[PDB]
RNA sequence: GAUGUCGGCUCAUCACAUCCUGGGGCUGAAGCCGGUCCCAAGGGUAUGGCUGUUCGCCAUUUAAAGUGGUACGCGAGCUGGGUUUAGAACGUCGUGAGACAGUUCGGUCCCUAUCUGCCGUGGACGUUUGAGAUUUGAGAGGGGCUGCUCCUAGUACGAGAGGACCGGAGUGGACGAACCUCUGGGUUCCGGUUGUCACGCCAGUGGCAUUGCCGGGUAGCUAUGUUCGGAAAAGAUAACCGCUGAAAGCAUCUAAGCGGGAAACUUGCCUCAAGAUGAGAUCUCACUGGGAACUUGAUUCCCCUGAAGGGCCGUCGAAGACUACGACGUUGAUAGGCUGGGUGUGUAAGCGUUGUGAGGCGUUGAGCUAACCAGUACUAAUGCCCGUGAGGCUUGACC
RNA sequence: CCUUGUCGGGUAAGUUCCGACCUGCACGAAUGGCGUAACGAUGGCGGCGCUGUCUCCACCCGAGACUCAGUGAAAUUGAA
RNA sequence: CAGGUGGUCGGGUAGAGAAUACCAAGGCGCUUGAGAGAACUCGGGUGAAGGAACUAGGCAAAAUGGCACCGUAACUUCGG
RNA sequence: AACCCACUCCCGUUGAAAAGGUAGGGGAUGACUUGUGGAUCGGAGUGAAAGGCUAAUCAAGCUCGGAGAUAGCUGGUUCUC
């Protein structure tokens, strides 16, 4: 089980012995259990928990009476989290105090995204000359196949189109402090994002 | 990409810019009412109010300062006489805007632009 | 030096002057040498007699760059001019005495003759 | 105001107040041969404050007839002292037109006693 | 590139199915009983039940 | 009634008859190295000098610098050095025009993408009443490399020289993903200055000269910076190594039975994924009016009724070609302004002095400050349209 | 022609270049033979300065490409 | 219709100058506009550390550039 | 520098243009450039010679006649049983 928190910048820290620490600072609300589900109806074994402060107007009848059955009075976003076995009942405030320090950890987030990306900072692809004769291409892509005999294209091919705001995980990151008073989890490393964005932190699958 | 940048081009070089802008504000204090374009009206509100709270201050240092982004002799008479003092208690936000259909030959989204008590 | 076709001086006496970089010893195709690596010079410009002859294929460590040194801190030093040391057949310098300064991060296995000879 | 908050507990008092064009004397601490000890850096700054934003500074030595320049950061327990020996007007608070510069050009001048 | 054979009539009026039109932003003003743009201001000079032009 | 030929660049994909790494019979294999042959296609597989060159020969590396197919891959992707039309000259052959599968200097590379193929991204409808939100994973991708030291131990081995297997600990290279705290790079913020025109003149300042030419530089973006990654393990096997054991009184790894077995295979780790028409699963919310026609899963019309919700519209966004997504609309900090900071730049103008004057000094860390942080309603975020009225029938369990 | 003939120089490495040998398949004296200062938008090599040529690209400024209103072509086509 | 077309006039401030930069008289805003600020194409600006490693080839870009004085090689047709 | 000319790169090739443009280049008191007016013509002129030019046409123009030239060669040849 991980808890859900929020990138808020990079700073650094200093060993008193003189080498200076890169750290992500990560803000951690207290995360409410929504609901728990069972193996017997659902199949598998989760929990649902929510981190607050959404304004009471934008939240729909069919949610309102969703957050009703536990009084988790709820705000942004509702994340589950697949575990192995343990007993969560109601609506419990899950707080940082399930890390200590050491502790690898995953940091999921989603990135920054650029909009629409060539093939040479997408796939790091080196482009033909500048000099030298060259006409109006200098730096698209080569070719794309061979002759007549496949005749067609080649799925999975490396084009160019958007680069992401897709979901990427970094793995085995370590944890320099834990803040129970200000709220707080700071990381040695990067963490995947933009300052503000929804960060989500998990112990560590290789370990 | 322009990930937190701030401040649009309007397809003009950076000269023709400044010297626009200083022309639509050198306009607007003389008539106090202008028939202009969206997105030249919202580019308009962050030249024009540093105008009006540079003119809440009298000082021959100001008075140069005013001259020296306005470049106009009636600009600056009408500013530090009327408007600075009939703005003497207003907290920022001098203006408004009030969007008004098309134009006729292109489709351009129209705009007023209007001192806020007149 | 920092790549193939550098021309970078030597910092000793028994040598030639200036040198020039022709490969980067180590992996498959290390593109650039910092403080502390082996590289192989031709030599370019001999004074009229020293130790070494002009044209003869050697091998250097590299104790000066102006691209810099970095810690584990951001402090980082910083020179001007390139500056080698000619080795043996065997890593062990030729000359007897190093000119100008050095870092203190070469300091190795078998680097703790240069050192001695450095002065800092 | 997070990181605004953590970095005032890092921060206590180990620089004294000064300008570029000074000639300071900076007393490092080096950590070799399993004992601690001290050395000193002296030279001209060049460059000044929150030249990443976490105020760190930069000085430059004329060694055994070799240039060097040292890159210091402010708060990290390596930079141990700051002295001033002498300071001067420059105006121009960027001095890195003297890494060009070697000799009676490079004289730091004195409006400023 | 030139085209090797012509389309035909289903497949030209299949493109030109997704260029429809829209104009839903009509309001009532509360005053003057007349017609306008949701957000802009009315013919005669009325936004929001005041003159101002 | 035209299929554009050699080499280079860019981008690749498959074979295995394996160059490297992985497992391993035999040796004329002491040890370190090797030679040779079976199994293995997971990831890798050099920069240069000389030539139009592929090829080659050299210099220096490396764990290794693999051999083939794909119109001898690839010109509606690039080049045009080679063969290359018209010019001109050499050597040879012909009395001559001229020629040579001989040399040498010069010489125009055309196209706006309709159909798959596609790589990205939406609209329609569907999923059997309609919404909001969260999910199992059928299946498909991504990734997979390796050196050098040091301990074991100068031990086993060997006259000596020389020197390990198995296991462990480090820290480099090449490739990848993310990310700006640091180290730097980067045009509209602040200075210095040259020619000239102007604002009535002096002062001060503003146009144009490629941003006039330069010194610096916040946010954003970025690598040459910073961090992280390639596993461990489990199964089923390949070559091989067997254990019991007959047929065939013995022998025999096989016919029955029973195991060990490699980077390949299947999970394992990261991502998409119910258009998975087999269209799944949970929780919670909404709606309880008539009437007539014709024919009764009843169909159709008329009238009242329009809920959960959603969309248009507005302010915008580290989201964006358009869309889509995300946040917000007075229940108000969504954007601009304003008030304090922070950062940058380098001590304004005006006055007072000093001097014949340019200048210095008091003036003096002054003034100005884009994209950053915190607060604050000062200006701008004011109805309408879609979507209905309890959700078919057969069987079984069931009061 | 055989041929990257052989020898020396220049480069870490030189099928081109420079100097010689002469074994001229197939040089040679007004279809001129060998030298030659100054001149070439002439051919071939080597060097200093210099650089986004290049390791390897990163960022900024304009005009198009993209969206909205007005006008509105072309080659091509047996039928889908 | 970015092309072609003979001859006179030709002010000011700097400058040897009818070159070049800003202006007077006089004349014009080039007969489609508004957005937003993707890839890629064109015309440009700056760049860490290297400095031809690119390539058929330093092609192209960068650099050099004024006036006064000092100083100047082999070689030569005695001018250069 | 005007002026005449066309050595390089890139853009353009359905061009703004049936041969230009923006940057750089060569000559620039003479074997120069050019305005007006005249002379030379089709197996014939002119030519510092390339088979070049003679009205966007040139190893012998353009136009009207011989002339519906000749084509063992391509293409086509139409209503039923």
């Amino acid at each position: 089980i991980g808890v859900v928190g929020r990138k808020c910048g990079m700073t650094r820290i200093f060993t008193e012995e003189g080498v200076s620490i890169p750290v992500t600072v990560i803000e951690v609300e207290p995360n409410r259990v929504t609901q728990f589900k069972t193996e017997e109806t659902d199949g598998y074994r989760a929990v649902q928990v929510t981190a607050g402060e959404r304004r009471a107007s934008r939240v729909t009848k069919a949610q309102a009476g969703h957050f009703a059955k536990a009084n988790v009075a709820a705000g942004r976003g509702v994340w589950e989290f697949r575990l192995g076995e343990e007993q969560y009942a109601a609506g419990d405030q899950i707080t940082v105090d399930l890390f200590q320090a050491g502790q690898m950890v995953d940091v999921t987030g989603e990135s920054k995204g650029k909009g629409f990306a060539g093939t040479i900072k997408r796939w790091n692809f080196r482009g033909q000359d500048n000099t030298h004769g060259n006409s109006v291409s200098h730096r698209v892509p080569g070719s794309i196949g061979q002759c007549q005999t496949p005749g067609r294209v080649f799925k999975g091919k490396k084009m160019s189109g958007h680069l992401g705001a897709e979901r990427v995980t970094v793995q085995s990151l370590e944890i320099v402090r834990v803040d129970a008073e200000r709220n707080l989890l700071l990381v040695k490393g990067a963490v995947p994002g933009a300052t503000g964005g929804d960060v989500i932190v998990r112990p560590a699958a290789k370990a | 990409m322009r990930h937190r940048k701030s401040g649009r081009h309007l397809s003009r070089t950076s000269a023709h810019r400044k010297a626009m802008f200083q022309n639509m504000a050198v306009s607007l204090f003389e008539h106090e009412l202008i028939k202009t374009t969206l997105p030249k009206a919202k580019e308009l509100r962050r030249v024009a109010e540093p105008l009006i709270t540079l003119a809440k201050e009298d000082s021959v240092a100001n008075r140069r300062l005013a001259f020296d982004r306005t470049r106009s002799k009636a600009a600056v008479g009408k500013l530090f006489n009327d408007l600075g003092k009939r703005y003497a208690n207003r907290p920022g936000g001098y203006l408004r805007i009030l969007k008004c259909g098309f134009r006729a030959g292109d489709n351009a989204p129209m705009a007023y632009v209007e001192l806020v008590d007149r | 030096m920092i790549q193939t076709q550098s021309m970078l001086d030597v910092a000793d006496n028994s040598g030639a002057r200036r040198v020039m970089c022709i490969k980067v010893l180590g992996g498959s195709h290390r593109r650039y040498a910092g403080i502390g690596d082996i590289i192989k010079v031709t030599v370019k410009e001999a004074i009229p007699r020293g130790k070494v002859k002009k044209g003869q294929v050697m091998t250097a460590v590299v104790v000066r760059t102006k691209h810099g040194v970095r810690r584990t801190d951001g402090s980082i030093i910083r020179f001007d001019g390139n500056a080698a040391v000619l080795l043996n057949n065997k890593q062990e310098p030729i000359g007897t005495r190093i000119f100008g300064p050095v870092t203190r991060e070469l300091r190795t296995e078998k680097f703790m003759k240069i050192v001695s000879l450095a002065p800092e | 105001k997070i990181i605004q908050q953590i970095e005032a507990e890092q921060m206590n008092k180990e620089i004294p107040a000064f300008a570029p064009g000074d000639t300071v004397i900076v007393q490092v601490k080096v950590k070799e041969g399993d004992r601690q000890r001290l050395q000193a850096f002296e030279g001209v700054v060049i460059a000044k404050r929150n030249r990443g934003l976490n105020s760190a500074f930069t000085v430059r030595k004329i060694s055994n007839g070799v240039g060097v320049e040292r890159t210091f950061q402010t708060y990290s327990p390596i930079v141990d002292s700051l002295s001033v020996k002498r300071r001067g007007d420059v105006r121009k608070a960027k001095l890195y037109y003297l890494r060009a510069l070697s000799g009676k050009a490079a004289r730091i001048k004195e409006k400023l006693v | 590139a030139v085209q090797q054979n012509k389309k035909s009539r289903s497949a030209r009026d299949m493109r030109r199915s997704h260029d429809a039109l829209e104009s839903n932003a009509l309001s009532v003003e509360k005053s003057t009983g007349e017609v306008h743009l949701r957000h802009h201001v009315s013919p005669d000079g009325f936004y929001r039940g005041r003159k101002v032009v």
